[PDB]
């Protein structure tokens, strides 16, 4: 109804059929930028640009120290964690924890792990964010909406798209960059500036704040203003919605846990010509990562100011009417913005390419989760099946995520008051901090053993299960109308159960390791930090940098990060 | 009552004494 | 219950004069100010919201400005036709509030 226009649909439709062209087309190299560029483009993708601008709208600025914390774990992979998989001789994270501690059941634990992840954090989000726009976009209801991006995606990924992404899928990601660049500009235009968004965001909220529901009646002013501390990164430790301690010290698991351990970023990391150069990519990447402050989460404040009725309802009927759940409607902040700021022509360009970035992301994730499913999980309880049979199986495990994706649209919808980042902060505090404590322990600890791991894999994901399905269970819940979830539950910020699950699950490994047997140094060389520098042969590829350069890439980490620090003072 | 910019620079700056502390036990001992 | 205070319940100014017309909010409006004018015959008309955005169509010479409690809009070369009533609104919360109104004259 918006992109009604023709210079919408034709910049829509010469872009699509540019990407069908370019995917019939298609039918350790790499040095520091590129690494640098592949490893933001992989970590950006519209569902940040929804949840960025959607938490940005409902609580301001401090979910940018969501962005902010990754310039530090990324330091962690260029300097630890990439050494690690180089010296071990491995690409993934499953394969570092097959060496390092044998058997087979914790790489068949990470890859169902991996799999639920894929269909909540990935999926389910990106055909959510697809959803969103498309709503945002053509007034369709969520399940048109998806049905559509569902389709255009198999139109896609029947076409290629596979084949082509490997060319296209950085520059695709930096022209939605571009883009955002476009639309931060005139959304600054729009409030008066950099300082108009300040002068405006604490004054902006809906009038209409009564609801014809008797239970309801007027909302309080709480619920409708914005936060008092919108403009601070630090919030308060308790009172908070995102606590300073728990931002700093917890989100530190839960962002190592991706960018250290992700299959996607590992493979893009892994990929630099020199540890150098990996190097050189992480402090581009993290020099990247501090741009969604300006590009998406001060967008969704400036689309608070802009649209407070919309991005800031708070009476529920009008909150199912202006998006389709009534716990808010923050997540139409940036599609809102895009739909309502772009002109005729850039308006149907930016929709175009952040759609067909989200069919790439779909037909990635679920090309990926079907080889993960068929080798990891599927020729397990099949040892010996035939080519067709892996396909069809592969066919199927696609068939069925896209159902159980649908299924968990509405949870995604409505999840964490509406806030699309905080559900996927969430989830991933609530599944992460087991993986990143015995990833730790299994790198500093040697007297962590494959019982130790395990069962402290396992002792972490039900710790971390009894708040996550409880959380899910007990509905969703805004500021309007609290959910019944008992406060010991879910009152505890997720990044606070991010450290608790990460200390307990790391306690169980170490108690486990230490009331079983240990595994003999033969089998440890160059997996374990303690012996990364071991020549020695063991049971069960180049660290070297030149120093000149090393010094060098160095220097640009602190310097890297002596501006972030200084971000983060700023907008504390 | 400090400027925005204010707090970065003194953010700079504990984060360069803490540099320099961990750079200072290395060249000591490591 | 914001309060929206004009000191001045009435000015007089020469045409070509500058004049400032003062609001005050009972409270911190995050500049959620808007002003009208009230011609002697005809209803308000919208001249400036969010205290410095002009309103469409309104003359360069309506300048809004203020922020925390102190807001003004500034008439710059005042015509013999800016004679009016200038009323400031709170749109800061709900129920929306005026200010008592000042009387430009010539
Ligand atoms: O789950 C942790 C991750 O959450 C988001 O994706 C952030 O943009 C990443 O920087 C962070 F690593």
């Amino acid at each position: 109804a918006l992109i009604d226009n023709p210079a919408d649909i034709l910049v829509i439709a010469a872009y699509f059929l540019l990407v069908i062209g370019v995917g019939l087309w298609s039918m350790r190299s790499m040095v520091w930028w590129p690494v640098g560029a592949s490893l933001f483009a992989s970590n950006i993708g519209s569902g940040h640009f929804v949840g960025l601008a959607g938490t940005g709208a409902a609580s301001g600025l401090a979910v940018a120290g969501f962005e902010w914390n990754a310039l530090f774990v990324v330091l962690l992979l260029g300097w630890l964690f990439a050494p690690v998989y180089l010296t071990a001789g491995v690409i993934t994270m499953p394969q570092y924890l097959r060496k390092r501690f044998g058997g087979r059941r914790i790489r068949l634990y990470l890859s169902v792990l991996s799999l639920f992840l894929y269909i909540f954090t990935k999926i389910s989000v990106d055909m959510f964010s697809g959803a969103v726009f498309i709503q945002q976009a053509l007034g369709w209801n969520i399940y048109a909406s998806v049905i559509a991006l569902l389709g255009i995606t198999m139109i896609y990924t029947v076409t290629g798209g596979l084949a082509a992404l490997m060319y296209t899928d950085t520059v695709q990601t930096f022209v939605i960059l571009g883009g955002a660049c476009i639309l931060m500009g005139y959304a600054f235009h729009e409030v008066g500036g950099y300082s108009g968004l300040f002068d405006k965001y604490l004054g902006a909220a809906t009038s209409l704040t009564v609801s014809e529901d008797p239970a309801v009646g007027n909302i309080s002013s709480f619920c409708y203003r914005p936060r008092p501390d919108s403009y601070h990164l630090l919030r308060h430790p308790v009172t908070g919605d995102l606590p300073w301690p728990a931002l700093l010290l917890g989100l530190t698991i839960v962002s190592g846990w991706y960018w250290c351990s992700d299959q996607v970023i590992v493979q893009r990391c892994l990929a630099g010509k020199s540890l150098t150069h990996i190097k050189a990519g992480c402090i581009l990447c993290g020099y990247l990562k501090l741009t969604p402050m300006f590009l998406m989460v001060m967008p969704g404040m400036i689309s608070r100011i802009l649209y407070p009725d919309e991005v800031a309802c708070v009476v529920p009927e009008v909150c199912r009417r202006v998006c389709g759940t009534e716990v808010g409607c923050s997540n139409i902040a940036y599609p809102r913005l895009v739909v309502k700021l772009m002109p005729n022509g850039l308006r149907g360009l930016m929709l175009a390419v952040m759609l067909a970035a989200l069919m790439s992301s779909l037909a990635s994730i679920f090309n990926s989760s079907s080889t993960l499913f068929t080798m990891d999980i599927y020729t397990r309880l099949r040892p010996r099946a035939g080519d067709r049979e892996l396909l069809l199986v592969g066919r199927l495990w696609v068939v069925f995520i896209v159902v159980v994706s649908v299924a968990w649209l509405p949870v995604v919808q409505a999840a964490q008051g509406g806030q699309l980042f905080d559900y996927i902060q969430a989830v991933s505090s609530y599944l992460a901090p087991p993986v990143s404590a015995v990833f730790v322990l299994a790198l500093f600890v040697p007297r962590v053993n494959e019982q130790g791991a395990f069962w402290g894999l396992i002792g972490g994901l039900l710790m971390g299960l009894a708040r996550l399905i409880p959380e899910f269970s007990f509905g969703s819940g805004s500021c309007v109308q609290p959910s019944a979830c008992p406060a010991f539950l879910c009152g505890v910020h997720y990044l606070y159960f991010a450290i608790v699950l990460f200390f307990c699950s790391g306690l169980l490994t170490l108690t486990v390791s230490l009331c079983t047997a240990p595994i003999p140094r033969k089998h440890l060389h160059r997996l374990v930090f303690s012996l990364r520098h071991s020549k020695e042969e063991r049971e069960d590829e180049d660290i070297s940098e030149d120093p000149s350069w090393a010094r060098v890439v160095n220097l640009n980490a602190l310097l890297m990060m002596a501006v972030a620090v200084f971000l983060w003072g700023f907008y504390a | 009552n400090l400027q925005p910019w204010m707090q970065g620079l003194i953010a700079v700056a504990v984060f360069l004494v803490l540099v320099a502390i961990a750079f200072a036990v290395n060249h000591f001992w490591c | 219950x914001x309060x929206x205070x004009x000191x001045x319940x009435x000015x007089x100014x020469x045409x070509x004069x500058x004049x400032x017309x003062x609001x005050x909010x009972x409270x911190x409006x995050x500049x959620x100010x808007x002003x009208x004018x009230x011609x002697x015959x005809x209803x308000x008309x919208x001249x400036x919201x969010x205290x410095x955005x002009x309103x469409x169509x309104x003359x360069x010479x309506x300048x809004x400005x203020x922020x925390x409690x102190x807001x003004x809009x500034x008439x710059x070369x005042x015509x013999x036709x800016x004679x009016x009533x200038x009323x400031x609104x709170x749109x800061x919360x709900x129920p929306x509030x005026x200010x008592x109104x000042x009387x430009x004259x010539x």
